């Protein structure tokens, strides 16, 4: 029982800045023998696996650079990144190897960007899936900042339950989210109307962005 | 280069049993300790088990979350590592990972996981293999993109014409309802190659062994 925690939980610092996060462990993880505090800091970036970046709690692994520093002693330990990259979005997590191993909870890094307009898409149900019985309408929100966005679904000018939305990790070269909306509607329903409308409403914009089809 | 691929993963009742499998090369295997670690969807990382070197004779230790319902081994002729999993319950849901672990013996010796696998996901549910249905998503550039509606269990891969396309790629996390998955994925190109060239979303369900590629046509 050796309890790991991490602070802060998540936070977003812009493209440039330093970042600073804390681990601590319920006990010493310092081999009274060598000096070494059994304290390891990984990344994971969305999508993929861990990856070791400090190690003995001040080591830095072959091939990280220099922008990641690791420091501390006996129970409280530090990561440190000089100048942030936009590549640098990822989950970090310390760990103990004091006895067996154990990880912390994480801090999530996120990157803060200018704001940025989503590009709106909608996608009327393919006849295969009308063939089935089931109508789909899908509305793309790409490439915009910051994440906080509301999606409406008109139809025939009347707002619209069957709606379910998914967002993207934080893109990792701009910074960027994306969203996708999809109505599911059965094909008899779709076929009662004619007008389809994806309603976006950003910050970036007083009006919100208007797309749509007819049937 | 250090590889280790883990294998296994897949759906099973709860209170069923599963066995995952490493299979690992690039490194002189029995001087290595070796490790197992979950990450359930959206959580943190969590320590499993491990099992030591030939000069420790591969004594195994195991996290109190898993102790006596799990058991790490491994194959030394071969290379192999093993989790086998009794008693499953939902919390076990999750992706495992093995990982490199330390060589107490070696001068060069450090104290982390130096290597990971891709990792192999395990969803422990009564809900039944269901294939995705595949639709294609078609109206300067122009987006276009797939929706892979009504499957379970996760995962499944998208690539755009084999893996050509990857610039400009939008694939959005599959989101469940009423014990189905669904997901999308979008992407743009310029308007001048399309519908000029063709565009073809590839998806995979492992778990129901589909494999769908879906031609984006216009309309
Ligand atoms: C009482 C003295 C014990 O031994 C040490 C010491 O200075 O405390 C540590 C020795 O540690 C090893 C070794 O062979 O080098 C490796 C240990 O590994 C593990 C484990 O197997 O559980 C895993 C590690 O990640 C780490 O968690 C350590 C613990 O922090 C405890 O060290 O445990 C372990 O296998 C021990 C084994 O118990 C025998 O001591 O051995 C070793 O460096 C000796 C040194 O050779 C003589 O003083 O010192
Ligand atoms: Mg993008
Ligand atoms: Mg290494
Ligand atoms: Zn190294
Ligand atoms: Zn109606
Ligand atoms: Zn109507
Ligand atoms: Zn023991």
């Amino acid at each position: 029982d050796i309890v790991m925690t991490q602070s802060p939980s998540s936070l977003a610092v812009s493209a440039g800045e330093k970042v600073t996060m804390s681990c601590k462990s319920s006990q010493s993880l310092l081999n009274s023998r060598t000096r070494k505090n059994y304290l390891a800091w990984y990344q994971q970036k969305p999508g993929q696996s861990p990856k070791l970046l400090i190690y003995w709690a001040s080591t830095r692994e072959s091939g990280v650079p220099d922008r990641f520093t690791g420091s501390g002693s006996g129970t409280d330990f530090t990561l440190t990144i000089s100048s942030v990259q936009a590549e640098d979005l990822a989950v970090y997590y310390c760990k103990q190897s004091y006895n067996l191993r154990t990880f912390g909870g994480g801090t999530k890094l996120e990157l803060k960007r200018a704001d940025a307009a989503p590009t709106v898409s909608i996608f009327p149900p393919s006849s295969e899936q009308l063939t089935s019985g089931g109508a789909s309408v899908v509305c793309f929100l790409n490439n915009f900042y910051p994440k906080d966005i509301a999606v409406k679904w008109k139809i025939d000018g009347s707002e619209r339950n069957g709606v379910l939305n998914s967002w993207t990790d934080q893109d990792s070269k701009d910074s960027t989210y994306s969203m996708s909306s999809t109505l599911t509607l059965t094909k008899d329903e779709y076929e009662r109307h004619n007008s389809y409308t994806c309603e976006a409403t950003h910050k970036t914009s007083t009006s919100p962005i208007v797309k749509s089809f007819n049937r | 280069e250090v590889k280790l691929v883990e294998s296994g993963g897949g759906l099973v009742q709860p209170g069923g049993s599963l066995r995952l499998s490493c299979a690992t090369s690039g490194f002189t295997f029995t001087d290595y300790y070796m490790s197992w670690v979950r990450q359930p969807p959206g959580k943190a990382l969590k320590w499993l088990a491990f099992i030591r070197n030939k000069a420790k004779g591969y004594t195994t230790e195991y996290s109190a979350s898993v102790k006596g319902r799990f058991t790490i081994s491994r194959d030394n002729s071969q290379s192999f590592l093993y989790l086998q999993m009794n008693t499953l319950r939902a919390e076990d849901s999750a992706t495992y990972y093995c990982a490199r672990d330390i060589n107490p013996g070696s001068d060069g010796y450090y104290d982390a996981l130096d290597y990971w696998g891709q990792g192999t996901s395990v969803t422990v549910s009564r809900a039944k293999t269901t294939p995705p249905s595949v639709y294609p998503l078609a109206p300067s550039m122009v987006t276009l993109g797939c929706l892979v509606k009504g499957y379970f269990p996760e995962p499944v891969t998208v690539t755009w014409n084999s893996g050509s396309l990857s610039s400009g790629v939008h694939t959005f996390p599959a989101v469940l309802q009423s014990d189905l998955y669904t997901l999308s994925s979008s992407v743009t190109v310029p308007s001048s190659t399309w519908p000029s060239e063709t565009v073809t979303c590839n998806v995979a369900h492992p778990a129901s062994s589909t494999k769908v590629d879906k031609k984006i046509v216009p309309r």
